Parts: C-alpha cells; structure tokens; sequence
C-alpha cells in the first residue's frame, strides 16, 4: 500500500509469497564414536567430507585395529557424502541440533537408547543397526535383544576385507554408503537391495537360502549374501515392524523425505494470511511436488488422483473456530511404491 | 536518519550523567525499513507534569499511530507505559512494549492494544560522539578541566559497563520498523511476524521451541533464530486472548478502517438526515470495503460474506433518533487471521 | 550499463567527492602509481574496463584496523555522494585484503558480517546499485559467515572468492594479491556492451591472473544449491582462469533474485520505465494517454524480447502491460489523481 | 486560488526577487494555447531562464502537498527548472486540481455568453431543441479533444431540458427555463505507480 | 450506550461475548517424591520439561539406585511432556494450585490418602497406582487393599531393564508416558492398551492367560504382558469401578477432558445477562465442540442427535425462580465410545 504524498513516479514490486518444494539430501549419516577416542574428545561434533580428509584430521597412518577407521573407509569406498561424528553419550543432544542429519549409524557400538529417544514419527530420522557377531542360531530366536521400532533396520553379518586383521567391519558402515548410491542413482523410493558392495568386502559367515527365510519375518534381519554369478549383494529391505504400513525400508524412508521437504517448504508460509489465496498457492506447490514423484515412478497409480490427494479449505479440513485460533490444516495422502520382494512365475 | 542527525545530537550519553539507547535504537528503526516518525524529547528530571501532557501532545500530531519507548531502563519504561491513558489507546493507537522477563507478561491499561516482545537485541558498536555533541562539553573543557575530568570518569565508567554487559538495545524500536516495512510491502492485514531482522549482532538470550510455547500462551511474542533463515520475529499476538482481539493484524486493521472512515464522515456531520444522504454514505463505505476485500484483507468468496453496511430509517434508526439528531451506521468486517500453526496430516491412502 | 565505483585509501589526499576516469592516463593524471587499489584499477582497465569512479576516505598511510575501516565506510558523506552521482551502479572495496586473518573466532566472523551490511547499506542509497563483496580466506570461516548472515538486503549482494594473484610486482619481486571483484567488474562492462545486461557474467575467461590464491577442492562446501552460496573463481586445465558462479546472496530458492543477471536486468528495465514515466507526470488521465504509454512500453519491450532478453515464444508469455480505467485501477483512483501501470515479466534461467 | 513557491531570481535581478505569480500567469497562457485549459499547468519549463531562490527537497514538497497545498517550482538535473504541482487550496475531490476548476470556469463562461442571445426567446419545444443541440456540440468538441473522460459521449456529459425533465408548469408561467449540465472533467495523473511481478 | 453530547463522529466496538471451546492438554502428570530427596526439599514443586533438563537440575550422573531417576527416565523414554514433582505430604496442597495437571502418578510410593481427597467428580483428575511387588496370589484376593475409586487404575507388574541393578521401575511411571503418546496420536478416547512399551523394558513376572482372567473383574488389574510376536504390550484398560458407567479408562478420561474444556470456556460467561441471546451463544459454542468430537470418532452415533444433546432455556432446564437466584443450568449428554475388549468370531 504505497502512500502517494509527492508528485512523481513510484515503483512497486510484487511481494506475495511464491511457494515451491525443493528436494533435500536424504543420505546424511551420523556415526557413533567411543568415549576413549582422542579425535572426538573435547568437541561437540566432527564433520568429515572425504576419506583423505579424515586422515588429514588424524596424525597417524591407516589403522586396521580401530573400529572407527575401518568403518569410515568402508563407508567411503561404497560411495556417500559428508558424515558427522558424535559421542555416543552426546547423541541425544547433538543430533536434534543438526537439521541436515537423516541417518543414524551404529558404527559398531550400542546406540539402542539413542534410537528410541530420537527416531520418532515426524522427526525424519532413520537408524541402521548391527546384527549379532556370532553364528545365526538355527531356531530363529536371535532377535530378542532388538526393539520392534519401524524406524530402524538390522543388517547381518559383519563384513571382512583383505586389509582387516583382527576386527571385522560393522555392516552398518557399508550399508550407509549403499543408501547414498542407490538414492542418487535410482531414488529414495528404490529398495536398497539387490545391489553390490563396492568395497570388495566379504561376509564373515555364509547364510543359506532357508536360513534367511527363518529370519525374514517380524523383526527381520536384512542379510548380505554372496551369489555364484553376482558376487556379494544386499538381500532384504525390511524394517523391524511387520505391519503393512511400514514393512519395507523404502516406504518408511520415502515418507521421511516427503515430510522433511514439505515441512521446510511450509516454513516460508507460517504467518501468511489464512484465506483462499494462500490455500490456492499451497495446494499448487504440494500438487507439483507429488506430481513429480509420480512421474519418476515413486507413487503407484494409473492416474495422479489414484496416487495422491491434497485437501485444504474452509469446509474441507478446518472449521471456523480452527481459523479463529490460527490453525491451518492440510491433509495429504500418498500411495508409496513397494518392492517386489517375491517374484512368482506360474505356467500352464 | 540523516534528518534526525541534523536536528538531534546522536550519542549514547544523555544531556548533563545518564546512559541512553534512544539514538542507537532509532538507528535500528530506520535500518529495518522504518519511515517518517515523531520524536518526543524528555528534558531534565521526570516530572509528573510531563506524564500528564504525554497523551495531549500525541493527540495534536494527527498522524501518530504507534507508540514506542526506546529506553532501556525498566523503571523508566514502566512510568511511560502507565502514563498512556486508556482513552488514548482506545482511540486507535497501538503500543509496542518490551518484556522484562520470559516468565511473566506485562501489565497494561488496555491489553487489546498492546504487543509485547522478548528478548532484547545486541549490536556491536554504539554511536560515539565528540565533546562538541554532548550538551551540558567542548566549552566546559576550555573553561574548567577539573570538573571535565570529574564528568569524564563517570562517562568512562558508563562506557566500560556497556562494553562488559554487551550493547543491549530494546527491541520495540526495531519492531516499529518492521511494522512499517510490512505495511509498505503487504497490507496492514498481514501479520508482522516471520520477518528477518536486519543490522543486528545477536539476541540477548536464545530460545527453544518448548520455551516459546510457554510464552506464546501468555501473549509474549518471541524473537527466534533459525539456521536456514536467520533472526526472525516469531509471534503476532496481542495481550488479550479472546477470539476477537488475539492477533495483531486483526486489531490494527480495524484501527485503520475506523480511523479512515471516521475522518471521511467529518464532512457529513450536518448534512440532512434523509434517504439521499444515506445512499451516498452507504456507497462510500461500500466502495472502501469492496476495495479492501479485493486486496485480500477480508475473508469470503462473495462480498455478502466479507462485509456489510446497514443504514436506514427502520433498519438502523427510528423516528426518535432522527428527531434527536442521531445518525447510526452499522459496519461489519470479517478480517483475515494469520495461520499461526500449520498442521500436516499424512495418510497412506 | 554498470559503472563501478572504487572506495579506498589513496596515497594522494583528495576531496570528499568522486572523480571520473576513462583511462589509466586520467588515473595517472590525478593519482600517483603504486598501491593496492591502484593495482586493481589497472587490473580493471587491463581486463577491458572502460570507465569507473574512485572515492577516497583518506590517505593510504592512515590504515588502523578492521573496525576503523568499517567505521570509515559508515560515514554519511559517502552515501550522499553515490546517491547524487546518478550513473554509479556497482560498489567495490578492494582494501579488505590489507588485513590479516589471525583467527576464526566470533570476533572475526561478526566483523565480516558488518562489512557486508555496511556495503549493502551504501547500496540502498539508490535503487539498482549492486555490491561486490569479499570472503575470508579459509573456507571454514566463509561457510560460517554465509550460514549466519541475517539481512533483508541479501538480494543486492554478490560475493566472490578466493583472492587472486597477478603478474604485477612491487619493487620486491612478490606477486601482488588482488581481489577478483575488480576483474569481474570489467567483465560486466564487457558483457553489458557486447552481450547486454541479461547475459550472465559466468563461464568467461579472465586475463593476467597467475593462479587463485587457494585451491579448488577446499571450495566444495561454499557453493550451496538452495541459497547463501558463493561464486567461485576457478582455474581450468587447458581453458585458463574462469569465473564459476553467478549467484547472489539470496536465500530462498523460489526467488527470481538468486542470479545476478536477473536482478540487474529487472533494475535495468526499471530505470527506463522511470525515465519514460517522467514524461507523463502531469498528463491528462484519459484513454489517449493510456494508449500512448502502452504503445511506447510495448514497442521497447518487444525490442528487448527480439534480442533474447525475455523468456517466451510469443509476445504474450514474454511480457504484458495493463493500463486503463479497468484492469489497472478504478474510477476512485482517477479522482485521487494517480495512474497505475502493471507490468509482468518472464526472466531467463542460466 | 492557488499558491506558488518560492520567489524567482534572475541575472538582471539585483536585490528584489520576482514574485512567482507573475511568471506562473505567463505559463497558464502558453499551456492553454498549446495543450488546452484542461491540461495541468505543471511539468512545463519556465521560459525566462529564472531560478528559484531556495531549493525544495522531495520530502519537503511531500509535506506541503496536502490540504492547502503550495505548488512548487523546482530544478531537476536533466530537465532544468519545472513547475511541480497543480493543486488548489481545497482538498475535496471536486476541486482538488487547478485544471478541473479552470475547465468549469471556461465552460460556464462560454455557455453563459452563448445563452445571452436566447434570453427572451419563446419558452417552448423549438427553443429547447436549439439550446440542446448547441450545448451538445460544444461538449462533444471538448470530448473529442480529450477534455472529458469517457468511452462514449453519454458517459462524459449529459444535457437535460424539457417540459417535464427540468422545469414544471409553474416554472414556465413564471418565466424560468432550467438547463441541467453534467461534466466529467479529466484529472491530472499526479502520481504514476509502476508495479512489476 | 454511547451518549451523544457534542456534534461529531462517535466510534465504538461491538462488545457482545464471543465463546469457543479450546482443547487443553490431557496428559500432564504429577509425580510423588519421597521426603528425603534433596532436590524437592525446600521448594513447593519443580517443573521438568525434558530428561536432559532433569539431569541439569541434578548435579550427579544417572543413579540406578534412586527410584526418582529410573521413574523419570522410564516416563520420558515412553514419550511425554512437562511433569511436576511434589512431595507426598504436600500433594493435597500443591495439586489444587496447579490447574494444568491431569494425572496423578504414584511413582512407587503410597499416595492413597491424596487420591481419595483429590480425585472427585468434577475435579478432572485421574490417578495411576502400582500393583503389588510380590507374586500374584492365585485365588484372586490380592486386591483388598485398593479402594474402588472410578478415577484410579492399577498396573501390574513392576518393570525391569538392563540399566536397572537392584530396584525395579514402578509400572505407573512408564504407563504415564504411554498415556501421552496415545493421546497425541490417536486421541483421549482411544484405550491406552494394546500398545508397545517403547523403553525396551521387561515385566518382572510373567502373567498367564488364565491368571489375568482371574483379576480382570471388579477392582481389576491392568496387566503388562510379553507376547511372542509383538513384544511387551499393555493389556487391559479397566478402572477400579465395575459398573457400566465407568468400567473403562477411556470413558472416564474422555469425560474428564470434556468437562475441563467446557468449564474453562464458560468462565467467560459467568456474569453475562441470563436471557435468550446468551443461551443461543452458549449452546452454539458447546454444540460445535461436541460436533468436532463426533467427527474425530470420540462419540458413537449415526447422526449428531444420537451422539450428544445440549439443553438450555427458560422452560427446558431452569425455572423462573432459578433465574431470579442467578442460576444458569445446562444439561449435556454424551455417548462415549468404548473399547472392543473382547472380540468374538462365530463361524457356520
């Protein structure tokens, strides 16, 4: 509302909000470090962007006896990006302070308490655990220690390489690298399975086809197996919850990315007027983002209205008293694409 | 700011000693897009006569809309706020105040016409002035250096305390500039929150989401720091917590509409009280409200749901009111409230 | 076109007003040789710079500290001078090099932010003035400053990094370190003349630069996809020194001001529209005047579109002008005595 | 009435400055002859090479441009000395601008002089047809030149006269002929507002 | 009634009351602290908003031997919000002074006297007790001690975890966390049962199917049991009163929130005129609030008239003598939903 007070020419520019959703990085991990490690002591966190950079922060050569070094080189040899190092006792504090963190990686030590108090609905985090170090017990009861959290996954067994001498690489270190490579190439909705391990790593124990079937139900253990014609592959993409909503890692991780992207987009429209013009802009911005996902194949459906729906209005989602109390309510439905875990061929 | 310098002595020392943030606060106000303003200088001791004249002096200047006390002392601010009569704020004047504490809210004569902000802001460097600028120093130096040394020690004593505790500036001065910047860019109906502060160093105290939620219920608007955005204003609520006067844009939009219409009706105060007069009065207000609705200031798909005006012999008045000289006009507006909370409901359908 | 101004301390004291320079001979005629800002002025001219201004806060010998430099930049008289001198478009402060980077503490980080704010304040004296900024030497502090900068004038700020070394030498045989702001400013003038304002000053070769003062790999974290990114001066294998980046300090990803060309192109359009509108200040407000204004504006915009300055296949998507008793104002506006013109544009994307 | 500020000075002036009204009166005739009475006598140069005694800033004019405004004579860097502002001493919408007030003055003066040749004519239908045609042609000419705003002539003016339109039977018997004339004067575009997207 | 005294323009606002009901938090607990605890000594109460904040208020590390520390960390690990710490002897005094409190938690010590005098109809409070620490006696008579209060519930048995050494976590501490999570996700009308215990806690004693059946009547004991496929779950949502009105926790807790929300809303109409215009506004505000509950599924009914009714008028609820004595009477009916505790499948 320019106030004209002197004769002349006045210049105005449109200041109405322009809203659109931007895709963020969905593979930023956090590694757990023991207390006695000198690199992490005396600092809140360490950001490492390269394997050589980690050596630069260090002052010694590569050590195959320390779990931190082998885990980092296994993570980087499989691809990925910058990662944070946080003390285990400081995970509950530092992790919420970092808004770019997506994955929580055990890195070979107990982080059970941190996961239960951090990985919660709406937080956008995901956790990767480490399987048991011993033989896979035949009757299938080597899962009791784990908690059925739909935001976590467990991988088995621990990996070994030529450079390893007496301590085996935790599987979560290499799996985190696989997550970034799959997301960058195929997308977050793609299952991080049926893909090779780039580091030339070998599983410590062999897993038979029937043994995997024993542990593939309920709080399942995703298995890294060697195949005669394909080498070493990641087999299984199940979380620790067996219900239809969050059975598979891609479905849970796809919702994490979608919620994070929309949440960041809506922060630019918080105190905007709660009327019809605002509703039209937010509806268009969200519809375009979901339409892009359906084009790329992230949502299943013949037509866009069969894959997603967005509702916002004066009589659709909120009432008159909701507006008077300053609440804007948006309902978003999404049909995530699921992996084809089993392929069934039947002939006549 | 250049106009202020040509008329006032910018500095951190009050005329003779006292410490004043008024000059620094005004610099921040112009830095944040503030427009032309009015200055009410206080001279000598804070007498009771000055307090009584404050509502009178403000009313003489016909364009004044917002009231700000850019002082830092809590006791001085409390005296100024209480001096504002309830008849002053209720006439269409909005007060911007600074909270002295995170836990308790301010006590105000008119809660509906007051916005409170917390915490104060920090700046790196204050405004230092040469001795020729401080009123009573250059003349005093050449006349009697002995007393000049006496005054300088107190001046130096003031200088290092400010540097030690940090340069704390009351935030109400900054927020006044945000009000004008928002009103220039968007309408008065747009909430003045979610706006990035400019030319600032740090906030006095960092706040968390849990802490702000405690104050937001009490009506204390917060200044938050967000990594993706910087320092922003997070809050648009007044000191009254009913459905009508809860958000600042709703209250200030009515103040503008009432003042604009009241000023236009001054040319009708003796026109004949008959049908032709009512038609002209109704059309003028209807066009004004229709323009506001098209700008997005009123909620509704059709004008019948956004505003209504009623004036007539049997709909608003009666025979006795006309015989007694009363002309009654009914105006209804459905202002647009800000979306203080965005709720996303994700389903797997 | 962009006419840069140089602000710094000069060995020969002069008045508080700026000077007009069209060649190094005029620079020598007014100023003596040898000095950091004289070397950059030579660098600007030698890259293809045509004309520029020079403003002096004081003599070269009275350099005190970072806070003194910022305080000197905050004086009122500089703002008035650039406001008065109409044709100044860019602001350059190469004297920031002369100060060492002792530590990465909060004291150093805040000082860099104030220099950015102080320059941006000088850029708000007139509309359309762009500021060219520098960054701290190490990537760690620069990344910290980029994320923590909070200002509403991020749209008008462009920052370049790192520092550059050139073939120029002092009496001692040491390579002179120069800021890349002088080099790009010549490129903009060349780009403005040869290619126009709407052409991004990126992916273009500089001249007489030995090597960037720092490397490539350390600069990966400074660029950012969404916002608060930097613009890189980067050496290439078999391609010479190149300017890599054309992004401003704007944070929001959806803003059209994220690129320097789009912000400058719109301001360039704004200047002509203000110039054209001055001829209509007291014209009668009827249909004849609206048609005259619409015709002149449409013809000039059509001329700009045919040079590739606007994104569009037909005229309608390229631009649109509205002016009339309807679709631009109401009858009450005519009685108020104001004319409202609405112009829609479609900018390009680099 | 209108007020102009400040007083003007020239090279030939020694100690007494020229009152602005003397030069402004000359500007009125030049603008009227070239563009017309409805044209605003502003945004035009002073032909005498005269200079204002004091400079007026942009904001200072903005302070005095409301209510009983003072029209300002200012010097511009690229246009020299110009007359800035065309407001009268009344701020209502009817007579805010000089051209609107002066246009009605000329229209009333012209029609009044023309009507003196039809004073004692018979007050019947044939006379009404002649007066209606004469006034309609005059107002049509003004609309053609752009002095009145409107897409069509009936949106710019109207003339009413008749036995049951403007006067009654008793008015005719008392020797009164009444003509109602409406005019939509064109107003200066004092402010130009440009908004981009 | 503006008084016209001078010629001019007069400005005033409509001051008729605007009434609306807002939802208040339904899971704010109060914990009981022993007298000897130094943190609570010398202060009326302490408000703690986070687990890290509690350690900040303390000065030592986590102590697995103090009942206060284990109860708080079990409460927060299951989800929740701010909680108040009050001495047991001061429960009768401080609790009525806090109007945001909803739950009373035993936290492993006797609060029977406080509950009997605080949890009364209309007060809006609720209590969570602790079951016996010993073996569940088979004949079913291990319940004589508890008082059949319809505002209280008992949970058995006490829980244990890896971090616990010699003192077991009282069940009420963890259950109070479950209440907040269920209320936030599904609503106060949903039974806080058949939901997991998020802290990785284990019951101290196993409860068979038959044993629970013995204690599920009358003054029932809600049981925490471990299932082979679902882990540890909360089984049972019965109060200490077995009549049809208040048999289930959700029915009692839903009403507690309903009266509290409406009571707060009616505080803005205490001295309003007692005539028709006020009755219309009060009825409309209450009807909108109840309609919102029925939409969310909190009330059972095919049509709104089958779920609730509101009556207020000159001849509907109050008489002429009632009005003359300053009494406004509103009758509110509510058809609360009930849990499907037993599911019976019949095949033919």
């Amino acid at each position: 509302t320019t106030i004209t007070t002197y004769p002349g020419v006045y210049i105005e520019e449109d200041a109405s909000l322009s809203l659109s959703v931007s895709s963020s990085a969905t593979a930023v991990p956090v590694f757990a470090v023991a207390g006695d490690n000198p690199l992490i002591s005396g600092k809140p966190y360490i950001r490492i962007s390269n394997w050589l950079e980690y050596l630069t922060l260090k002052n010694e050569q590569f050590d195959p006896a320390n779990t931190l070094d082998i885990s980092l080189r296994a993570y980087f040899i499989n691809g990925g990006g910058y990662c944070y190092l946080v003390q285990t006792t400081d995970l509950e504090k530092q992790v919420p302070k970092l808004d770019d963190v997506t994955l929580l990686v055990a890195a070979g030590e107990n982080i059970t308490t941190a996961v239960s108090t951090l990985c919660k609905p709406g937080k956008g985090l995901f956790a990767i655990f480490d399987g048991p170090t011993t033989e896979l017990k035949s009757d299938g009861t080597s899962n009791s220690d784990y908690d059925p959290n739909p935001f976590a996954a467990v991988y088995y067994p621990w990996l070994t390489a030529d450079w390893t001498t007496t301590i085996d690489i935790p599987p979560s270190a290499a799996i985190a690298g696989v997550y970034c490579s799959v997301d960058s190439t195929r997308g977050v909705w793609k299952a991080p399975a049926n893909v090779p391990i780039q580091g030339g790593l070998q599983p410590k124990y062999p897993v038979t086809d029937d043994l995997q079937a024993q542990y593939n139900q309920g709080k399942a253990l995703n298995m890294i197996r060697t195949f005669p014609k394909s080498g070493t592959l990641v087999w299984g993409a199940r979380t620790l919850e067996d219900n239809d909503n969050w059975r598979y890692i891609p479905v849970r991780r796809l919702f994490n990315s979608a919620e994070r992207d929309i949440k960041n987009a809506m922060s630019f429209a918080v105190f905007e007027p709660n009327s019809q013009p605002t509703w039209e802009r937010v509806r268009s911005a969200v519809n375009n983002y979901l339409y892009s996902l359906w084009q790329q194949g992230g949502l299943a459906g013949n037509k866009p209205d069969d894959a997603y729906f967005v509702q916002i209005g004066k009589d659709i989602t909120m009432t008159d008293d909701d507006i008077k109390q300053g609440k804007m309510i948006i309902k978003i439905g999404m049909a995530a694409v699921r992996p084809a875990e089993f392929i069934i061929l039947q002939f006549t | 700011w250049l106009d202020f310098t040509n008329l006032f002595n910018a500095g951190c020392i009050a005329p003779i000693v006292n410490y004043t943030t008024s000059s620094d606060a005004l610099k921040l106000y112009f830095q944040n897009g503030g427009g032309p303003c009015y200055i009410l200088p206080q001279l000598d001791r804070l007498t009771q006569g000055f307090l009584d004249s404050i509502p009178e002096l403000i009313k003489q200047a016909l364009e004044i809309t917002l009231i700000v006390c850019p002082e830092w002392d809590s006791g001085y601010q409390s005296k100024i706020y209480n001096s504002l009569t309830s008849s002053l704020l209720n006439a269409g004047y909005f007060l911007i105040a600074d909270n002295q504490d995170k836990n308790t809210a301010l006590i105000t004569e008119v809660a509906s016409q007051t916005a409170t902000y917390y915490p104060a802001v920090k700046v790196s460097q204050l405004i230092q002035a040469e001795d020729s600028q401080i009123a009573v120093l250059a003349q005093l130096k050449e006349k009697n250096p002995t007393v000049y040394q006496q005054a300088v020690q107190k001046i130096q004593a003031i200088q290092d305390e400010i540097a030690a505790n940090g340069n704390i500036i009351p935030v109400s001065a900054v927020m006044a500039g945000i009000y004008c910047a928002t009103d220039a860019s968007r309408g008065v109906w747009k909430a003045p929150a979610n706006i990035v502060l400019s030319g600032i160093s740090d906030v006095a105290e960092r706040l968390t989401d849990d802490e702000q939620g405690e104050m937001n219920s009490k009506g204390i608007n917060a200044i938050r720091y967000f990594s993706h955005k910087g320092f922003v204003v997070w809050g648009a609520r007044t000191l009254q917590n009913d459905d009508n006067w809860r958000y600042i844009p709703v209250r200030r939009l009515f103040n503008a509409a009432e003042r604009d219409i009241k000023q236009a009706m001054q040319s009708v105060v003796f026109e004949p009280n008959s049908q032709p007069t009512w038609e002209r009065v109704k059309s003028a207000i209807d066009n004004y409200l229709y323009s506001l609705w098209q700008q997005g200031a009123l909620a509704g798909n059709k004008p019948q749901e956004a505003y209504f005006v009623q004036i007539g012999k049997d709909v608003t008045m009666s025979d006795d009111d006309i015989k007694q000289g009363k002309m009654i006009v009914k105006v209804g507006m459905a202002a647009v409230r800000p979306a203080e909370f965005i709720i996303l409901q994700f389903s797997q359908q | 076109i962009g006419i840069p101004v140089f602000i710094g301390y000069t060995s020969s004291p002069v008045d508080k007003t700026a000077i007009k320079l069209h060649s190094l001979a005029d620079f020598a005629r007014s100023f003596p040789e040898s000095g950091l800002m004289y070397y950059s002025v030579r660098h600007f001219f030698e890259n293809g710079g045509q004309q520029a201004y020079v403003l002096s806060l004081g003599t070269e010998q009275q350099l005190s500290d970072f806070s003194s430099l910022i305080t000197a930049l905050q004086q009122a008289w500089l703002a008035q001078t650039i406001a008065a001198e109409n044709d100044i478009t860019l602001i350059i402060t190469p004297d920031v090099i002369r100060f060492d980077q002792t530590e990465i503490s909060d004291t150093q980080r805040d000082l860099w932010l104030q220099l950015w704010q102080s320059v941006l304040n000088l850029c708000k004296s007139r509309r359309g003035i762009m500021g060219l900024l520098d960054a701290p030497d190490d990537p760690t502090l620069a990344a910290k400053c980029l994320q923590q900068f909070s200002s509403a004038d991020r749209q008008w700020g462009v920052v370049y990094w790192p520092l550059l070394k050139s073939a120029y030498q002092d009496n001692t045989q040491n390579p002179i370190v120069l800021s890349p702001t002088a080099a790009v400013a010549a490129v903009i003038q060349r780009n403005d003349n040869q290619q126009g304002v709407w052409t991004a000053p990126a992916n273009i070769a500089l001249s007489k630069v030995i090597s960037p003062v720092r490397a490539y790999i350390e600069a990966n974290a400074l660029f950012n996809p969404d916002g608060t990114s930097l613009n890189l001066v980067r050496s290439f294998p078999g391609k010479g020194i190149r300017i890599w980046g054309c992004r401003t300090l704007e944070n929001t990803h959806d803003s059209p001001w994220s690129y320097i060309q789009t912000r400058r192109l719109v301001s360039y359009i704004e200047a002509y529209m203000t110039q054209l509108g001055r001829a209509f200040v007291f014209e009668p407000n009827n249909a004849i005047t609206w048609m005259k204004f619409k015709g002149q504006a449409h013809n000039w915009l059509r001329q700009l579109w045919l040079k590739g300055g606007l994104r569009g296949t037909q005229e309608d998507q390229a631009f649109e002008v509205l002016l009339g008793v309807d679709e631009s104002m109401r009858e009450a506006d005519l009685r108020a005595g104001k004319m409202i013109i609405k112009i829609r544009l479609a900018v390009l994307i680099p």
